[PDB]
């Protein structure tokens, strides 16, 4: 998908720190563990109907 | 959040809840998206019909909670605002058309665990994602039924509640409502007949509607719970403000300041 | 009825109604008088009932005696009992100084 | 100033500005004596510990000024150095004793309702108004902080601060501190639980200290701002150099060797 | 003493103008107008004694 | 400590210290050191991080165009930017004649 890195749209000094490993969950994406229902969400990706 | 189940602890580190100082109340829900910014739906702190005008100093910030109720002392966090920002075409009297406002924390919170950003679309996302049928995923502490204490199913939930729900079709969210919708709004739900439940509800206003990439397998925020004609009627369907149309102004804020 | 009176914003700012029954905000309260009870009106904000006065602050239970001094000029026995008062008895409670109050 | 409050606009038209050509800084505060000199803490000007030694080149002198940095066209005056004068006893190595100097404005200012004069006092209003338990004021545009904010809020503050504090006894102000205090020196500010708060800070230096007579009432200038151990701090107090103590030695240059 | 009633303790000559009415504000004693906090002086001047 | 190195002059001389942030002047750097960081050490004069600049000659906007010529051979298009100039872009600066710097 992309090259070098996710998209950093905020300037760190005005928007703080967090954008560049924001949406990886501690307890779930970074341990690589699934949550009960994410299934259901990727399957309406592909589902169609 | 009514037909929703209990979340799992750390299932969504940027919830945020906006808790009243007199009375210390639940006021709405809302998300953190970096260690200073905060994002809610306008109407949390303006709405003049209920004549709610909140300062800086009504409220206080609470991060990193499960229960909603208990001071959770190892994982939660609480901070106060340093500036509220409201867009300036935020329309309460018609349609709340462009319901949105940022708050800047005093002090930047300490990320754990429990505690993280989500992500703000970006132009790709929004076209790749936002497509009616993908579903999208509503966390908050609000009512899981309608009206007031009425069965052994109290209304308030004990700990966080999640539901999944399907992005419906312009036209469908258009139809189902007598007001004037607009572009910077969306709606989600399960049509009636599908067999299927679930929806926002009161005192979950200012939560994320997030929705899972698939391709760098990262979190956005695409709605903010906004309104609705009751909690998970037949036929209605719940509305959120658009969050990446209104990226131009969320960005002028945050960066137009320091120089 | 139609839309209107019911479409409401999803946010709590509770209140009392003549019913005797507390409404998650007036818009909820409205959207019911104009679809039933056309005597229902707002007695007080607020909910009719109070809630349960639950022990909020019960993970501080134990804590060893360590007193800090608040920004209300109130000594707290520790911090945990403090940073529980800032959304409780003292909303908003910050922590002054170390050791008791010297008020 | 900690614990100040934004001062009225013509509170203090005596009030000067030391401001540093390159960089453009503000260095401390000053009074104005009569049309042509000025009076600050001679720390300001020399002070070999941090090897600042300024002359009449590395200076100018801004009056009738409220905001602390805006060029306010209508009322402010813009002056330059002609002379300095430390005092010779000025003692920087121990204890700032005698830490008092004199500056020569390069062209006689003209006075104005927001440029006037401080009065420097006399046998009999020294020895009157001189008591312990008495208030004086403070002015500048010195840090609101002694912490240079991380968190909170800010230091720096937008218009001229003023303070009233109340003279301490000699006994309690040597007992304040573990420095060698002098008779060419005095302390001022609240002791703890008494209510109250208050002090001068970064930035005040050669701000004055001034009380206003019962007898002819006008202002009457009795301190400089000159040192502290932190600003606003429990059993602390703020010391400044005695005007009167020392007003032989202005006459002397003034008068005599001046000019 | 002089002509307005202060006493002015140094020469003219190099001190310059403004001794003879100094202390007295254009905005304030000048108009018989009393600033916000001034009150305090005057009250710690019975309490200090 | 009883706070003997945080008798510091109330002046202002702004210094980076090593901790990553402004200090107020060189003693208080040093009174910090001690009461906290036992290796704190100033690494350069001036703020850590340059200040934010407004418009301090805003004023002069709107002011009709009269030439004048400063002492620093820069002619500026009326007094009020002259002024404003020699506490800014140009510390000092005087008239040295009116309209432009005849060069």
């Amino acid at each position: 998908t992309s090259e070098d890195h996710f998209q950093p749209f905020f300037n760190e000094k005005t928007f703080g720190a967090g954008e560049a490993d924001c949406g990886l969950r501690p307890l779930f994406e970074k341990k690589q563990v699934q949550d009960q229902t994410e299934k259901e969400l990727f399957e309406s990706y592909i589902e169609g109907r | 959040i009514v037909e929703g189940q209990d979340a799992e602890v750390g299932l969504s580190p940027w919830q945020v809840m906006l808790f009243r100082k007199s009375p210390q109340e639940l006021l709405c829900g809302a998300s953190l998206i970096s260690d200073r910014w905060v994002l809610t739906a306008a109407h949390c702190l303006l709405y003049p019909p209920w004549d709610k005008n909140f300062t800086v100093d009504d409220l206080l910030v609470r991060i990193g909670k499960h229960s909603r109720t208990r001071y959770e002392r190892k994982v939660e966090k609480i901070s106060m605002l340093d500036k509220i920002y409201i867009h300036p075409r935020y329309n309460w009297k018609e349609n709340l058309d462009r319901d949105i406002a940022l708050l800047k924390l005093k002090r930047p919170i300490e990320l754990s665990d429990y505690i993280h950003p989500v992500c703000l679309p970006d132009k790709q996302t929004a076209a790749k994602l936002l497509h009616a049928g993908f579903k999208g995923r509503v966390t908050g502490w609000g009512n899981r039924r309608e009206t007031w204490t009425t069965s052994v199913a109290e209304v308030q939930p004990s700990v966080l509640q999640v539901v999944n729900l399907p992005l419906v079709e312009r036209p469908v969210c258009k139809a189902s409502t007598r007001i004037r919708i607009t572009d910077n709004m969306f709606c989600a739900g399960y049509k009636p007949g599908e067999g299927k439940r679930g929806d926002a509800c009161e005192g979950d206003s200012g939560g994320p509607f997030v929705m899972k990439s698939p391709y760098n397998n990262r979190w956005y925020q695409m709605g903010i719970v906004s309104w609705g004609e009751g909690c998970d009627r037949d036929g209605k369907y719940g509305f959120y403000t658009h969050v990446f149309r209104l990226k131009k102004w969320i960005q002028k804020v945050i960066d137009r300041l320091g120089s | 009825e139609g839309g209107e009176p019911c479409a409401c914003p999803h946010a709590l700012h509770r209140v009392c109604g003549s019913d005797g029954e507390t409404y998650s905000n007036p818009c909820t309260l409205n959207c019911a008088k104009f679809n039933g009870k056309p005597e229902l009106v707002k007695v007080h904000d607020g909910p009719c009932e109070p809630d349960e006065d639950e022990d909020v602050c019960q993970e501080c239970d134990g804590d060893e005696y360590k007193p800090v001094c608040g920004s209300d000029d109130i000594t707290y026995d520790n911090n945990c009992r403090l940073e529980c008062a800032s959304i409780s008895s003292s909303p908003g409670v910050e922590l002054k100084h170390e050791g008791p109050c010297r008020t």
